[PDB]
C-alpha cells in the first residue's frame, strides 16, 4: 500500500507509544520505538482515526496569539482560547457577539470579511480591541462549524511604520527572487544554497536549512546557513517517521508554519458543548505542536521554528521543506510570513524547472551511452561494452557492474568475485527464472542465501537477462557509504541519524525508474543484437 | 478565478486516508476592492 | 523639464540637503499648498513621521527596497504613496494620492497585495508545466481578474523584434486582437529598455493634459525623468491609444534569462480612464515576476524537447540510410521534412529530384542550383529568409509559395533543400492613421515575400544531418 500511505500506521503507533510514555511518567525511547514499530502489521481504524483527530483536532494553540471561532451567520462565539480574555485586555463567553470585542470600525470590517462568497480582500484584518485598543492581525478561515479568527498581536506603532515593515519584507523577498532568476541554471545545489542564504537574510533566524524528501520518504539536509558557533547539520539524513505523513499534509496545507516557543505552555481552546466534536485547527496559524515535536525541538536545542513547504508540480507534491530554527523564542510579523511564502513559491517553480531539466539531461546522456554501446558491440566483440571507456557501468549510477558471457566474467568497479557471481546466477535461475531482470535494494531482503558474504560492498543489483546464461549486472554499495555527517533513546538529531543508518544498514540507494528503463532498453538492444549472432 | 485557500482534514474512511474538504463570485477583484474598502462607514 | 501625467505629483530634491530642486506644476494643488518652491526643505511639506520615513529611504543603499512610502501632507493630512528613485542630481519622489485614508484599511491593502500575489502564483503552480500557451492564458485571466481592465493581452517579441498577440482576455463587445502581429517599430527600442528597467508602465488617461516639471535653473542638464512612474506618454503613443479606442494602459514586462531578456509584455487596456489602487498593482507585479520565472522554465524545457526530437529524427534518417539508398530518406514517413519546421523539402541526388510538400519544379530547382553554384560555390550550406533579398532571379517566379530556403551541401551535385513559405501564410486576423489595422498591414508589408527566420537550432540540426549524409555518401 505505497510507502507514504503505509507510514500512517507507523505514525499512529509511534504517537500512541509517545502518549503512553507521557502518561506513565517514563521517557520516550526513540530508538527502541522505531525498532519495534516497523512498517506493515495491522492497526484498527480506531487508532488511526484517533491519531488523526488528535493531530488535527488537538484543542490547543500557541500562547503567542489567541483564537476565536464564531458562527458564520449570527456572529456568536462558539469557541475561544483560554488566553483570549487576557490577550484582548478584557465579557467573553459562549454566545457572545464577537463584534462587541472590537471597535466599531473593526466590527464593520469583520462583518465585511464574513459576508464574502469565495475571496475576501480583508483577510487578515487590522483590528483593534474595544477595551484597550491593542492592534491585532485577524486571520480568518472557515471550518465546518463556522469561522475561526486567529488574532495575532501586532506591534503598536505608526501605521506608516507597519506598512513600511510589510513593504520591506516583500521587497526583500522580491530581491531574493531576482537573485534566484539570475543563476547559471541546471544546478539544484546552487539553487538551494542561494535560497537558504536569502531566507536567512529575510527572516534572521539563527539556523536555516533545506530538507529534501527522498522516494523512501526519509529526509536529507541538502543546504544550511547557520550561526558560526552552532553545530552544522548539512549532509544529515533522518528517518521518514520523524515527519509524520499527517504533518506533511498539514505543511502542504499551511505553506508557512511558525512555532514561537517550544517550551511555552499550550493554551486550551474552550469549546461550545453543543458541537459534535473538537474544533478543527488544521488551518489555524496558532495550532500548537504536539508534545512529541516540542520535546524533539527542546532536545535539539531549538526553541523557535519556521517551516516553509517546497511544493512542486507532481496534484501537488511536497519536495521538502525550508525550516528556520532559532535558539530562542522568535515570532515574526505576518507580512514577513507572506513574503517568505512568495519566495518559497518562486523557489518551488524554479526547482521544478531544474528537476525537469535534469530529467531531460539524464535521458540525453543515457541515449548517448546506449548509442555508443551499440556502436561498439556492432564493430567489436561483446567484451567491447566492458573493456572500453564508455562501458555499461556508465549507463546508470552504480558502484560497479559486470557482464557474464558464455562463462566469461567481466567485472567493473566493485562487483562480486567469480564464485560469488556464479552463486548469484544460480540463485537467480532457481528463484527468478520466470522474469527477464530484477532490481534489488538489498540482496539480504531479497532472500539471497549469502548476501552477508558480499557484505556492504555489494548490496543492490539490477541484473538484466540477455540469455539463459548471459547476464548483465549493476551493483551498488550500502547507502551509508555515500553518507557522511560529522556527528539513542533521546529525541536528538544524532539519534535520528543513527536510526536512519539502522534503517538502511544493508540497503543501497533505490533503483530509479529511469535507470531501470535505461537498463531495459539496453537489454532489448543487446538481446536483439545477440540473438542474430 | 482567484479564491481563498480551502483547508482539508485527513479522515480514515473505508480503509483510506482521504483529504476531506471542510464545508460564487462574479465581480472582479477590483470591484470587490471598491466594495469592501469603502470608507463611507467612517464618516 | 519633462512632462508627467496629471494623476500624480513629482518632487525632485537634493539628496544631501533635502532641498527641492524641481517639481511638477500640480504639486501645490496635489499637496493642498495652494510653501512649495525651489530650495524649500521637502521634509517641511509632510508630517514628522513622513519626514523620518523619507530620510530613512534617502540613506538606504538600495532605495528600491522601500519604494511605496506611505506619507502624509502636512497641510491637508491626506495620505500619499511616495515612490523614490535616484537620478544623477538627487532623488525623485513620485507622490500618488492614496484613495484609502483609513490606516487600518491601508495596512490591510498592503498585506492584501502579498496575499493576492500568493494566490495568483499558486494558480500558476497548478499548471502541468509543458504548455506556454496555457501559461499565457492563465496569466491573462489572472491579470484581468486582478485589475479588471477591458482588455488584457500578452505580447511576444520575436527574434525580428516584432510583436505578436499570443493571448487575450477582453470584454465581449470589443474587437479581438489575438493572433495579431505588428511591426517591431511600434515599440521603440528606448521603450523596450525602459520596460526592462521600469517593469510596470501605467497610463491613467491618454487624453489628460500632461503636467510640466519645472526644475531649478542651476541644473546643467534636463532632469532625468526616465524611471519616474508618472512619466507622460509621448504624443505618438497617446494618439495611437486614442485611435485604438483605449484610454488607460497598464503594461508589465515579461523578463527571462538572456543579462535579462524582455520576452514580451502583459498589457491591459481600458476604454475609459482607469487607475487601480496600489495593492492590485503590486499583486500584478509579483504575479508578473512569477510568470517570467515559469516562462523561462517553459522555454528551456521546450529547447530540451526540441533537441530530443531532432536527435530521434536524425537516428531514424540514419536507419533509413543504412536500410536502402540515400534517396530512401525522402520516401518514408519520418523524412527530412520532420527535421526542421518547413513548408516543404527536396533532395537532389545524382541529378534525380525528389520533392516533398511545397517545393519548386524541376526546372526551377535546377535554376536555383545553378544560381547557388554561380554565387555560393565555396559554401558548405546556407539559409535564406527571403530568396528575393538574397538575389535569386527566379524568386518572383517561385512566388509566395517558396520564399525562405535552406541548402545543405552533400557534394558538387547532391543537395538537401528545406523550403518555407512567406510569413503571411500562417498569420490570420480580421483587419495613414495610427491604428491596429494599419500596424497589421504595415507588418504584412514588411514580411511580404519573407519567410520565418531559420532558427539557430534548426540550422544546427541541418548541419548535423548534412555531416551524417556526407559520411554515408563517402562510404557509399
Ligand atoms: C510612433 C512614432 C510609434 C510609437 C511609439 C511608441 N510605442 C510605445 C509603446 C507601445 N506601442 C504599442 C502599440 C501597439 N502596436 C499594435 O499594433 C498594438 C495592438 C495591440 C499595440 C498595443 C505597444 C504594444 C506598446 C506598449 C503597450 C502600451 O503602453 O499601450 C511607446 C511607449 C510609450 C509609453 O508607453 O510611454 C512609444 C513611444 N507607436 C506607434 O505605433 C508608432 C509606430
Ligand atoms: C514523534 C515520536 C516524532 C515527531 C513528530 C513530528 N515531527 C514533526 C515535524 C518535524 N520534525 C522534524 C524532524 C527532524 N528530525 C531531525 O533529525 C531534524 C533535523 C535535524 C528534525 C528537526 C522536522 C524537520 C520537522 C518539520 C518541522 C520542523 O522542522 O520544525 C511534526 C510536525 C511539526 C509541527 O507540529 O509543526 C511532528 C508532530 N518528531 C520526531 O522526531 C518524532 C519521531
Amino acid at each position: 500500500m505505497s510507502k507514504a500511505i503505509q507510514q500512517y500506521t507507523v505514525d499512529a503507533r509511534l504517537h500512541a507509544v509517545f502518549e503512553q510514555s507521557g502518561e506513565s511518567g517514563k521517557s520516550f525511547d526513540y530508538s527502541q520505538s522505531l525498532k519495534t514499530t516497523t512498517y506493515g502489521s495491522s492497526v484498527p481504524e480506531q487508532q488511526i482515526t484517533a491519531y488523526l483527530s488528535r493531530i488535527q483536532r488537538g484543542g490547543y494553540i500557541q500562547p503567542f496569539g489567541c483564537m476565536i471561532a464564531v458562527d458564520e451567520s449570527s456572529f456568536r462565539i462558539i469557541g475561544y482560547s483560554e488566553n483570549a480574555r487576557e490577550m484582548l485586555g478584557i465579557i467573553l463567553a459562549m454566545g457572545t457577539d464577537v463584534r462587541s470585542l472590537f471597535t466599531s470600525s473593526s466590527s464593520i470590517l469583520l462583518e465585511r470579511a464574513f459576508v464574502a462568497r469565495e475571496i475576501t480582500l480583508l483577510n487578515p484584518v487590522w483590528i483593534h480591541s474595544k477595551n484597550t485598543g491593542k492592534p491585532f492581525y485577524a486571520i480568518l478561515h472557515r471550518i465546518d462549524v463556522g469561522v475561526v479568527i486567529d488574532l495575532e498581536p501586532a506591534r503598536t506603532e505608526d501605521p506608516a511604520l507597519s506598512i513600511a515593515g510589510a513593504v520591506q519584507s516583500q521587497k526583500l523577498a522580491v530581491r531574493a527572487i531576482s537573485q534566484l532568476q539570475a543563476l547559471p541554471g541546471g544546478d539544484i545545489k546552487l539553487l538551494c544554497d542561494t535560497v537558504v542564504e536569502s531566507v536567512r537574510d529575510l527572516t534572521g533566524y539563527d539556523r536555516v536549512m533545506v530538507y529534501k524528501f527522498h522516494e523512501d520518504e526519509h529526509g536529507e539536509v541538502v543546504a544550511e546557513s547557520k550561526r558560526d558557533d552552532l553545530e552544522p547539520y548539512i549532509g544529515l539524513h533522518y528517518p521518514a517517521t520523524d515527519i509524520p505523513q499527517a504533518s506533511r499534509f498539514l505543511f502542504k496545507q499551511n505553506r508557512v508554519r511558525m512555532i514561537v516557543d517550544c517550551n511555552a505552555t499550550p493554551v486550551l481552546v474552550v469549546q461550545d458543548d453543543r458541537l459534535t466534536q473538537s474544533m478543527c485547527l488544521v488551518g489555524s496559524t496558532l495550532r500548537a505542536p504536539h508534545g512529541c515535536h516540542s520535546q524533539y525541538m527542546a532536545n535539539m536545542g531549538s526553541i523557535a521554528s519556521l517551516a516553509m513547504a517546497v511544493i512542486i508540480n507532481g496534484s501537488m507534491r511536497l519536495w521538502g521543506l525550508v525550516v528556520c530554527h532559532h535558539t530562542s523564542s522568535r515570532c515574526i510579523p505576518f507580512p514577513l510570513r507572506y513574503a517568505c511564502e512568495f519566495l518559497m513559491q518562486a523557489f518551488g517553480l524554479q526547482l521544478n524547472m531544474e528537476l525537469q531539466l535534469a530529467l531531460q539531461m539524464s535521458e540525453k546522456r543515457v541515449l548517448r551511452t546506449q548509442t555508443l554501446l551499440c556502436d561498439m558491440l556492432l564493430r567489436d566483440s561483446p567484451a567491447g561494452i566492458v573493456t572500453q571507456s564508455p562501458s555499461i557501468m556508465d549507463l546508470v549510477k552504480c558502484d560497479g557492474a559486470a557482464f557474464l558471457y558464455h562463462g566469461k566474467y567481466y567485472p567493473l568497479g566493485v562487483a562480486p568475485s567469480e564464485v560469488q557471481i556464479k552463486d548469484v546466477v544460480e540463485w537467480l535461475l532457481a528463484n527468478h527464472a520466470d522474469s527477464t531482470g530484477l532490481s534489488t535494494d538489498s540482496l539480504g531482503d531479497a532472500g539471497y542465501p549469502g548476501a552477508a558474504a558480499l557484505g556492504d560492498a555489494v548490496c543492490g543489483m539490477a541484473v538484466a537477462y540477455i540469455t539463459k546464461r548471459d547476464f548483465l549486472f549493476w551493483f551498488r554499495s550500502h547507502t551509508a557509504k555515500e553518507i557522511k555527517w560529522g556527528g539513542g533513546q533521546r529525541m536528538h538529531p544524532r539519534s535520528s541519524f543513527q536510526a536512519f543508518l539502522e534503517v538502511v544498514k544493508s540497503r543501497s540507494q533505490p533503483w530509479e525508474t529511469a535507470e531501470m528503463d535505461a537498463i531495459h532498453s539496453l537489454q532489448l538492444i543487446l538481446r536483439d543484437s545477440f540473438k542474430e549472432s | 478565478r482567484l479564491s481563498d485557500q480551502e483547508y482539508m482534514e485527513l479522515v480514515f474512511e473505508n480503509g483510506q486516508i482521504l483529504a476531506k474538504g471542510q464545508r460564487q463570485r462574479t465581480k472582479s477583484i477590483m470591484d470587490l476592492y471598491e466594495a469592501e474598502y469603502n470608507e463611507d462607514f467612517m464618516k
